[PDB]
């Protein structure tokens, strides 16, 4: 009877339920994973996500075919219940997922696809711009980093020169310092690139081995090394000029030092110092040799030290006994001096420092207001 | 003529040094006879201790004292020329005058010569050196060159140019120029008039011993005026040296404490390795550390190696001037300054790296916490939805036909539930990572995840409890 | 070589790159229609 005509409706309703239910959770799983949150720190990580999205976009025509194939069964159900006018609820007793539900959910999947590729293309652009910053840093750090190392070595070499001239060493150091002052222009520009990288949240640079802190430390080291070594030259000149020896005579001593140097690293000494004594003066080499062997070092013969020990025996300086005698001739040969006397001869500016800092005489030939220049001058020299 | 000039000069020279001694002579050939005035004159011009002169009332006493004074002249060693100790007491005019010149030469002419030339050569050289720029002056001998007396006025311009009008003086009046030069010397330089002008200019050759005596007193007067220069240049030397070294010593203490204090406040900040709750706060910490390394440490690096060059030059200036070494304060020492700068640098190397490694770990937590929030809510709604359709126990009113249809509808509610298995697994996995990474809200993420997992278990058992109810209905009508 | 007053005073001798923790990215990809193998 009607059990044959109505059986086809049941076999259609079960084919719908068995096709629509798995397709529904595919769309439910696609709607969620399509608008999923991502974070990448490599160009390969965005290239893999864009590849996986192109694979999803590729199967969409096949998914639309199954979408129409599932709605074909749904339409054919409403077709045969209209064709044979059999009163029923027209709501699939097996699938609780209506055809309208699968239609609106497909529209949602359709709208998320253009969003996902525009968000992946935005992050690809971010990753491509970030890689440019990574490369920009490695371009300067791998050039500035080793440059600093070279100026460090150049300065370390100029502060260990055998052919020492001091005035030539100062002009060479003033040009190594001038190279540093015109290279800072590149380091402050590198600091700007480092800021652009760390502000882009980038801790990734395989293109370089040098960190910014490696350059920051190296630059401070170089800056404190040029300032240190320039002062060394100024100190050697200030002590040489105070020693009284002339500039040409100093270079002459450095030249005589250089040839009597077979050791090179150290000063050629022992019988070579005897060969310096034979050039000038006569004999006196038995007590003078023994004194130079004791004068090698007071505590634990040196190259620079040899130059200092030759210029040490020639000693002539101005001390306290010279100024105490000069204060006595001021006081007209008195063991004390008056405040009135100090301002009578000395310039008023320099006279007032004495009348204030000079102590009480209190000696054998005592007198009120008598200043003691013997204790004032002997304190100035320790 | 030589005796008239010796008598006036050697008397007023004796008077110039015997005014101090408290006695005066009038007749040089009579007052010196006893030897008392001669032994007193030697005590003053030398300033040394001399033997005791016997009073000389007796004839033998006078000679005994002249021999005492002449025995003192043997310590100097000066040669004796036609001189007798007896003829001094006798009153020999040529002998006494010649002996006075011996005394003037040894004490007022030999100690004058510093160019190792004895007596006249040392005094003449000084007269020629001091009268070199003067064109109208010519000094070659101590007699005809002194006779004009225009070079004596030039000598007073050589040390006091402000006191004399050199321009007015000419050779037309030798008498008046000599008179004027002796009045200036007597009224200001305290050199009494020993040479008479009228007598010298008339005579063709004046006595060299008398002229040399007058010049020696002029040299002696200007010896202390030029000695003031030695005293001024040495006091200016040691005062400028001690004032500069003391100023530079005060700048070391000033710069050492200023640097020491900046290191004191930037050391705790640099060694605070306690991270913040948000990546925004730590990224802020990185920018203020970036400002420190770009605009705060670089000048303090210059002031550290400026303190080194300043201390270096300070110890050199003291060493080259024989002054003792500079000793800084207990806290502002060399080892204390380098020691504090060493403490500062260790803290700054870790601080960079650490800050990034905190920023990155926060970056992940900030993302995974938001992702979890999003996945938890989309599941919470889905789970609530499926929970209610199972709570509707409307299946008890059904026939075997409706029951078998309801079983295939519940079969779909089972397979679709199993699809959301890895969704719940993902929620549990990303909450586990927030707990392992010490997220600040990992106590409330664990509650939201535990409640979701405890409900998912009940959802699953309730799913299988309703299948068993439908199966109990299908196998009921079957029999 | 050339001694410094600063070095002798403090006690000078007279004669002489970060591996980051790796992370399990929880990035998810939507299932393409059919299977995952294609």
């Amino acid at each position: 009877g009607s059990s044959k005509l109505l059986e086809t409706i049941d076999q259609l309703h079960l084919e719908f339920a068995k096709r629509a239910a798995p397709f529904n959770n595919w769309m439910e799983g696609a709607m969620e994973d399509l608008q999923d949150m991502f974070i990448v720190h490599s160009i390969e990580e965005i290239q893999s996500l864009i590849t996986a999205h192109e694979q999803f976009k590729a199967t969409l025509p096949e998914a639309d075919g199954e979408r129409q194939s599932i709605m074909a069964i749904q339409n054919e159900v409403e077709k045969v219940i209209q064709s044979y006018n059999i009163r029923i609820s027209s709501s699939n007793p097996y699938s609780t997922v209506t055809m309208d539900e699968l239609r609106t959910k497909w529209d949602k999947v359709k709208q998320l696809v253009p969003i996902r590729d525009q968000s992946l293309q935005e992050e690809l652009a971010r990753q491509h711009a970030n890689e440019r910053l990574r490369r920009q840093f490695a371009a300067q750090a791998n050039a500035i980093g080793p440059w600093i190392q070279n100026k460090m070595e150049e300065i370390a070499r100029s502060s260990i020169q055998i052919t020492g001239a001091l005035e030539d060493q100062m002009n060479q150091l003033k040009q190594y310092e001038h190279n540093i002052i015109n290279y800072k222009n590149n380091i402050d520009k590198l600091e700007g690139d480092h800021q652009l990288i760390q502000e882009a949240l980038v801790f990734d640079n395989k293109h370089t081995n040098y960190t910014m802190e490696h350059i920051r430390v190296g630059w401070e080291l170089l800056l404190t090394t040029i300032a240190r070594t320039i002062n060394e030259v100024e100190t050697q000149i200030l002590t040489r000029d105070a020693k009284g020896i002339t500039q040409e005579q100093m270079n002459e001593f450095r030249a005589s030092f250089n040839h009597f140097d077979r050791r090179k690293n150290g000063l050629m000494d022992h019988e070579d110092f005897r060969a310096c004594l034979i050039s000038m003066g006569y004999d006196l080499g038995e007590a003078e040799f023994a004194r130079i062997m004791t004068l090698v070092d007071p505590n634990g013969v040196t190259f620079q030290s040899f130059i200092d020990f030759m210029t040490r025996e020639t000693a002539d300086t101005d001390t306290a006994e010279q100024v105490i005698a000069s204060f006595r001739i001021l006081a007209s040969d008195k063991p004390y001096i008056l405040a009135e006397e100090l301002r009578r001869e000395l310039p008023p500016d320099q006279a007032q420092y004495c009348i204030k800092r000079m102590p009480a005489y209190s000696g054998p030939g005592s007198v009120p207001g008598a200043l003691d220049y013997a204790a004032f001058s002997s304190a100035l020299y320790g | 003529a030589w005796e008239k000039q010796q008598r006036k000069t050697f008397t007023a020279w004796c008077n110039s040094h015997l005014r101090k001694a408290g006695t005066q002579i009038e007749n040089i050939e009579e007052d010196f006879r006893n030897g008392l005035k001669l032994m007193l004159l030697l005590e003053v011009i030398s300033g040394e201790r001399l033997p005791k002169p016997d009073r000389g009332k007796m004839r033998f006493h006078k000679i005994a004292n002249v021999n005492k004074a002449l025995d003192y002249i043997a310590s100097k060693g000066v040669k004796l020329v036609s001189i007798g100790a007896e003829e001094i007491v006798d009153g020999n005019v040529k002998m006494t005058l010649g002996m006075i010149w011996t005394i003037i030469l040894r004490f007022a002419i030999q100690d004058i010569s510093v160019e190792e030339t004895s007596a006249k050569e040392g005094l003449l050289l000084w007269c020629q050196r001091k009268t070199a720029p003067y064109r109208n002056v010519n000094i070659q001998n101590f007699h005809t060159s002194w006779k004009d007396g225009l070079g004596l006025c030039a000598l007073i311009h050589r040390h006091r140019p402000d006191l004399i009008d050199y321009s007015k003086l000419n050779k037309d009046d030798p008498i008046g120029n000599i008179n004027l030069a002796m009045e200036i010397a007597e009224k200001h330089l305290d050199i009494p008039k020993m040479l008479d002008a009228e007598d010298i200019v008339n005579t063709p050759k004046p006595d060299e011993r008398a002229i040399m005596t007058y010049v020696s007193c002029f040299y002696h007067a200007f010896a202390g005026a030029e000695q003031a220069e030695t005293a001024a240049n040495r006091i200016c030397k040691v005062l400028a040296v001690n004032q500069e070294n003391e100023r530079l010593m005060e700048e070391y203490e000033r710069l050492a404490s200023e640097l020491l204090e900046w290191i004191r406040r930037t050391i705790p900040w640099l060694e605070n390795r306690t991270p913040e709750k948000t990546m925004q706060a730590m990224q802020k910490k990185l920018e203020d550390f970036r400002d420190y390394r770009r605009k705060h440490k670089p000048p303090k690096v210059q002031e550290k190696c400026q303190l080194e060059i300043n201390f270096n030059t300070l110890q050199t200036k003291l060493r080259i001037s024989n002054r003792p070494a500079f000793m800084p304060s207990e806290g502002k020492m060399v080892s204390d300054i380098a020691g504090a700068w060493q403490r500062l640098e260790q803290a700054e190397k870790g601080y960079e790296e650490w800050l990034l490694n905190e920023i990155r770990r926060l970056e992940r937590l900030e993302h995974l916490a938001e992702k979890f929030r999003q996945k938890a809510s989309t599941h919470e709604t889905w789970a609530y939805g499926k929970e209610q359709i199972l709570l509707q126990k409307d299946y008890e009113s059904a026939s075997l036909t409706e029951v078998r249809a309801l079983l295939r509808k519940h079969e779909a509610f089972e397979s679709d539930l199993a699809a959301h298995q890895d969704r719940v697994e993902q929620i549990a996995a990303i909450a586990q990572e927030l707990n392992e990474l010490d997220y600040h809200d990992a106590v409330n993420v664990n509650d939201r995840c535990q409640k979701i997992c405890d409900q998912w278990d009940r959802l699953g058992t309730l799913t299988q409890k309703r299948r068993e109810a439908l199966e109990r209905m299908s196998e009921r009508v079957r029999n | 070589t050339y001694i410094s007053p600063w070095e002798r005073a403090m006690g000078v001798d007279p004669q002489q790159k970060a591996e980051l923790p790796k992370y399990k990215s929880f990035n998810r990809t939507a299932m393409p229609y059919g299977g995952y193998e294609k």
